[PDB]
Parts: structure tokens; sequence; C-alpha cells
């Protein structure tokens, strides 16, 4: 029946709805195999039909039949996968599970093959193919009993990639870059899921198994990050460029937050944080390179600061070696310093300059407060403390040179001393060798002096 | 055993992804990069099933990604397509050969060795065909084919314990020959002479490697298999 429809129906939307109905009903028939709740099939059918009606209405409203086809096929694939997975849940028989999974793979193959002909838009077609392939791999993977959280996270990654792809298609970018992005991330995801399944079959320990997820999340994030700047470099609209920067930064931050929450090993988490900080910092710097109105630049700086703090805070929640934790949070802070300095160079009025300078000074100060709140040893805490005092100096003087006039300069003159005092006093409450503590407080008494002397030089 | 069943479908899925990108794409460099990353990313599953070193596999994947980044940066710079395509192919070649060389060490079983050899041979033949289809610069295509063939010969030689230096020397000579061919091309020499020199050096290299392997062997049927392989290589 679907063959006749696809061969002979003259309208793309009509054909898409026809094959969607056929596929959904045939998926229901397949689901009839083993007594899984009929309400699930009813819900899938109703969702497919309501979505089809909405798409038909939008087409009647003059909307693109290609977008409707992509949406309808996306929903169809989702429904088929959900039904097959629920069927997989209804039994404990291993052979039955792998048989059901093979049938589900066949269904995914059929839906993908059908999609490639109907979808006229290259980008949407690529996205639909990636979606279908990812869901196929995950639904199959469940058969052997691996934790579902990893599969859910991979689905989330694929979905985020698709969201970015549709956003950029709305932006009107060159299709080749987007197609490369979608297919590349899809390949990474598929191979990651397969490797995890292989480790599961081998009965590997979880301290080993987790490593693959960190390996995958890094490459997937960096792969999407690299695409962002390639696309952005060919845009021409400031609002659109800022939108792309903020959106991708938020998405990548959310994905890394989830991954850091999931993983459960020390060294793996340390390396993952170290990589993610750099990824987000690089993306932020890339976006900063392009011009903007002062508020638009200010928003970009604020978002980056929020992200890097949010990731660092996540790691604080986890048990990890003290020295490695210090290096991680100290290294992360330095990245905020750089982007703060790079952004400050583009401003041309005191109001934004003073606001950004204070904001970064406070933010960089805050992170150290949290790190010192959990440091395990005096020597580690001291070294991190010295670096913090030095860091805020670099931020202070680097701003001072660009500061315009004393009426503005008074704020940094006050705030820098405030920050130094807060850091030194907080460090004073912790247990440490007195000789090191005296040196740390001495450096604080020292650095504020030059800041004041440079400030005195109007 | 069934881990092989898992790896089979994983690899088939990866190949399907490669083909879909190849048809959907509209820019040669991006298509080459997509396929290059996909193939290597897939092979790791088969290597892992056999019990290969996981850290080496991860490093190889990282290396492939780095090569892709370098090629993308060059293409964005407007560099020549031919050089970039050759670079990507060569990087994938060394990466995959490294994975095979690691896998070869996993066990003494002849059965696993045969499986590894078959996998490597299939991948190598497909890669050679693809490279011949894509590369336009004559010298680049010829050198790509020669490198692939030589690597395949070394991989086969490993299965019988032949001296590794017998392979390494031919690899060094082949690298020198490819550099010389590129130099002659830059020097304005006739292309035909460069191609002839490349093929002749490759012929002597593979002949010497196989002859050393035959000398190192002591099994009749193993000698027969070596003879068959040499005949196939010469035909190609």
């Amino acid at each position: 029946l679907s063959e006749y429809a696809e061969r002979h129906v003259t309208n793309p939307i009509l054909a898409a709805t026809v094959v969607a109905l056929a596929e959904v009903l045939s998926a229901v028939v397949r689901a009839r195999s083993y007594g899984a709740p009929e309400e699930v099939g009813e819900k899938a059918v109703k969702e497919v039909r309501e979505a089809s009606e909405e798409a038909l209405e939008r087409y009647k409203e003059g909307a693109d039949e290609s977008e409707l086809v992509a949406e309808v096929m996306t929903a169809t694939a989702e429904a088929v996968g959900e039904i097959a997975e629920a069927t997989i849940e209804a039994t404990d028989d291993p052979e039955k599970r792998r048989k059901i999974a093979e049938f589900a793979r066949e269904k995914m193959r059929r839906i993908r093959e059908l999609a490639r002909k109907l979808v006229e838009d290259p980008v949407l077609a690529a996205a639909v193919a990636a979606r279908a392939l990812v869901l196929s791999a995950a639904v199959f993977a469940k058969a052997y009993g691996g934790p579902e959280e990893y599969s859910r996270l991979m689905r989330r990654w694929v979905e985020k990639a698709a969201e970015l792809a549709r956003r950029a298609r709305r932006l009107g970018a060159d299709e080749s870059v987007l197609v490369a992005a979608l297919m590349r991330v899809a390949a990474i995801a598929v191979t990651a899921i397969a490797m995890m399944t292989v480790m599961g079959v081998q009965n590997a320990p979880p301290e080993e198994r987790e490593r693959i997820l960190a390996e995958a999340t890094e490459m997937i994030a960096r792969v999407l990050a690299e695409a962002t700047r390639r696309v952005m470099k060919r845009l021409e609209d400031p609002e659109a460029a800022a939108e792309l920067a903020l959106a991708t930064i938020e998405a990548i931050t959310e994905l890394f937050v989830d991954a850091l929450e999931i993983i459960r090993s020390g060294e793996v988490a340390s390396r993952l944080a170290k990589s993610g900080i750099e990824v987000i910092a690089e993306l932020a710097e890339a976006a900063i390179e392009h011009i903007d109105d002062p508020e638009q630049l200010k928003k970009i700086v604020k978002k980056a600061a929020e992200a890097i703090k949010k990731i660092v805070e996540e790691l604080i929640k986890k048990d990890v070696e003290d020295e490695l934790l210090a290096e991680v949070t100290s290294e992360g802070n330095r990245k905020l310093s750089r982007i703060t300095s790079k952004a400050l160079t583009k401003i041309k009025d005191e109001k934004a300059a003073a606001e950004l300078t204070i904001e970064a000074i406070e933010a960089i100060t805050e992170n150290f407060l949290l790190a010192l709140e959990r440091i395990k040893d005096g020597e580690v805490a001291a070294k991190l403390a010295e670096d913090g005092l030095l860091e805020i100096y670099r931020l202070a003087v680097s701003g001072i040179e660009h500061i315009d006039n004393p009426e503005e300069l008074e704020k940094i003159v006050k705030k820098t001393e405030e920050a130094v005092e807060r850091i030194v006093e907080a460090l004073e409450k912790k247990d440490v060798e007195p000789e090191l503590k005296e040196e740390v407080e001495e450096l604080g008494k020292k650095l504020v002096e030059i800041v004041r002397k440079l400030a005195e030089r109007k | 055993e069934e881990l092989r069943e898992i790896a089979e479908r994983a690899e088939a899925d990866m190949r399907e992804i490669s083909e879909l990108a190849e048809e959907l794409v509209e820019d040669p460099v991006y298509a080459v990069a997509v396929r290059g990353m996909a193939l290597v990313g897939a092979a790791g599953v088969f290597a892992l099933g056999v019990g290969g070193p996981p850290e080496v596999l991860e490093e190889a994947r990282r290396r492939v990604e780095e090569a892709a980044r370098e090629a993308l940066r060059k293409y964005e710079e407007g560099a020549d397509v031919s050089e970039l395509v050759a670079e990507l192919i060569r990087e994938t070649s060394r990466q995959i050969a490294e994975i095979a060389e690691a896998t070869i060490k996993a066990t003494d079983d002849p059965e696993v060795l045969e499986e590894i050899s078959e996998f490597a041979e299939e991948r190598s033949r497909r890669l050679s065909e693809y490279a011949e289809r894509h590369v336009t610069n004559p010298i680049l295509a010829a050198t790509v084919v020669a490198l692939a063939e030589v690597l395949s010969a070394v991989v086969r030689a490993r299965s019988y314990g032949a001296p590794e230096e017998v392979g390494e020397k031919a690899v060094k000579e082949v690298r020198e020959a490819s550099e010389e061919a590129l130099e002659r091309y830059k020097k304005g020499e006739d292309v035909s002479e460069l191609v002839a020199e490349l093929i002749r050096e490759t012929s002597r290299q593979i002949a010497e490697i196989a002859e050393a392997t035959i000398k190192a062997t002591d099994d009749p049927e193993v000698l027969e298999e070596i003879s068959e392989f040499a005949e196939e290589r010469s035909r190609r």
C-alpha cells in the first residue's frame, strides 16, 4: 500500500501523510506481537494523526511542504522507535529482545530510505537521516541491558545537533557546512554507542566504561563548536551572529553539565572538565571577534562568565584529587581572564568598561572562594591562593591602562582593594603553615600598593 | 563469539552513513573528510572485539580528528584541493595501518589472525578504489595507490612472523620514492617517467618483501598461500 502511495500520489505532503499512516499502523501491527499496552499504540497513532493534521493545516496556510515532510517523518520515526522499545520492555527473553531489536533496525532502515526520497531540502534530509540512524542504534543497544542514561544522553546530543542545524538553516547558511556537521556528529555518536555496547558485552568495569562517554562528549562538542564558527564567519547580521553565539554556548554548556553530572570517576571527570572549559572559552573568543553594540558585547561576556562558573561549580560537587581539582579550577579561571581582557579591548565608553571590569573582578574572586572551601592540604591551597592574587592583579592593571579618567578610575581603585582583601581574609580562616600564610598576606599587602600607585598616575 | 555479531552491524551502519553523506553532500573536501573520519571511527569496533589495546585505538581516533581539522583549516584558507585530499587519505592510511598493526599483536590464534587479515584487506581494497576515484593529480593518485599496496603487503607479512625491518625498509624506500616523484613533478619532469619510476620501485619493494617472507617461512601450504597473494598483488 505504501509503495502504491509513494509511486502514484502527486503531492509531497499527501504522500508523506499517506506513508506516515501506513508506517504507523504497520508499527502497531508489529507491536501487537507480545501484548504490550494498547494505550501506547493508541497514543502513537493519535500523535501521528494530530501532527499530520497540523502539518496539513500549515500547508493549507501556505507553509512549505518540505518542512512539513521533515516534521512528519521525524514524528513517524520517533513513534516507531518508541513503540518498538516499549515492546522490548514487555519481555525478559534475550532471544526475543534481539529479534525485536532486529525488526526495529529494519523499521528504521525502511523509514530512513523512505525519507531520503521525499525530503527536498538537503539540510532537513540530512538531519532526518541522522535522527533515524541515532535512534535505531540506541533502540538496538538497549537489548543487551546497558544503562539507559547513556543512550538518553546520546539522543540529547543528536537532538541538539538537529536544533542547531535547523537554526542555521533559518539563518540561510551554506548547506555544505551544515551537512558535514550533521553527518559527522552522527557518525561519532553511532560509533560511541557501538563501542559502549562492545565494552558491555566484554563485561568491563564501570571505571573503564565511563571513559568512552568522556571521549565521545568531547569530540561531539568540539565537532559542533567547530561548525559554529565556520558558519558564523559567513554571516553578515550582528543580531543573528550574537544569537548563534549565545544559543550554541548555552546548548554546549547544558550538554556538558549533564555529562559531568552522569560520570562517576575521578581522573575522567578531571580531564572532561579541563577539555570543556577550553572548548567554551574558544567558542566565546571566536564570537567576541565580531563587532556588536556595547550591550550585545556585554551580554556575550555575561553568558561566558555564567557558563564557566556553572561548569566549575559542577566539578566542585564531585569527589576528586585535591591537587588536580586546584589545577582545574585555577586553569579555568585563567580562561575567564583572557576573554575578559579580549572583550575589554573593543569597548569605547567608560560605562561598559567599568561594569565589565568590576564584573570579571568579582566573578574571578568568587570562584576561588569555592575552591578554597574544599581544598584538602595547605601547600595546594597556598599555591592556588598565590595564583589567584596574581590573576586579579593582571585583570586590574590590564583594565587600568584602558581606563579613561579618574572619575571612572576610583571604582577600580576601590574594587581591586576590596577583592584583594576578601581573598586574603578568606584564605586566613583556613588552616595553613603560618610562614606560608605570612607570605600570602605579604603578597596581598604588596600588590595593592602598585595598583594604587599606577592608579595615582592619572 | 557474538561480539562479532555486534561489530558486524556496527560497521554496516557506519558504511551506510558514509554513503548517505557522499550522496547528500555538495562540496568535495567536506565529503572526503566525512568518509575519512567515518571509516576509521568504525574500524575501532572490530579491533575492540578482538581484544586490541583500547588506549591505542582512542589515540588513533584522536589523530584522525586532528587530520580532519588540519584539512578543514587548509580548505577554508583556499588551499589546493588535491593536496588536501592526498593528505587526508594518507593520514587515514597510516591510522588504519596502525590499528591493524596493534590488533595483530593481540593473540597467537591463526583464526583471529585470518579474521584480522581479511578485514584489513577488504578495507584496503575499498580505500584504494575510492582514492583512485577522487584524486585528480596523477602523481598524487599513483603514490596513494603505491602506499596502500605496500602497507597491505606489510600487514600480510606480519601473519607469518617475517622480519619487521623487511617491511620498514620498503616503507622508507616508498616514502623516498613518493617524495622524489613530487620533486620531479615540481621540477617539470615528464609525468610518465615519474609514474614509471614509482611503479618500478614499488614492484621491487613488494617483490623483496615477499621474497624475504618466503625465505622466513617453513610451511608448504603457507608458501602456497604466499604465492597466491604475490600473484594477486602483481596482477593489481
